[PDB]
């Protein structure tokens, strides 16, 4: 079991980096568009109120 | 708001955040397995002593 879990270690260690990189890329793509949309709708809300 | 724009982005980000959650769960499981390896190292000297 020690050998098996020692082998299990690098496989899990290889993960959480590609996953986090993909998450960061998706968040970076998503953030500016909704940010500008929210800013525009908030400005319209203020100018209408 | 998410139906005015394409709603695929929210679905993809939800999939990625769930992947992050389960990956973090597997990571803490790996840390617990490492702690079990630690106790194995703590008992290997006892096995050699036996």
């Amino acid at each position: 079991e020690l050998r098996e879990l020692e082998h299990t270690v690098p496989q899990q260690s290889k993960d959480l980096e590609t996953i986090k990189a993909k998450l960061k890329e998706d968040h970076a793509v998503l953030e500016p568009k909704l940010d500008d949309i929210v800013s525009k709708i908030s400005a319209r809300f203020a100018r209408l109120f | 708001t998410i139906r005015s724009i394409d709603a695929s982005l929210l679905d993809v980000l939800d999939e990625l955040r769930e992947l992050q959650g389960n990956e973090q769960s597997l990571q803490k499981d790996l840390d617990f397995k490492k702690a079990k390896i630690v106790h194995l190292r703590q008992e290997s000297d006892k096995l050699r002593k036996s």
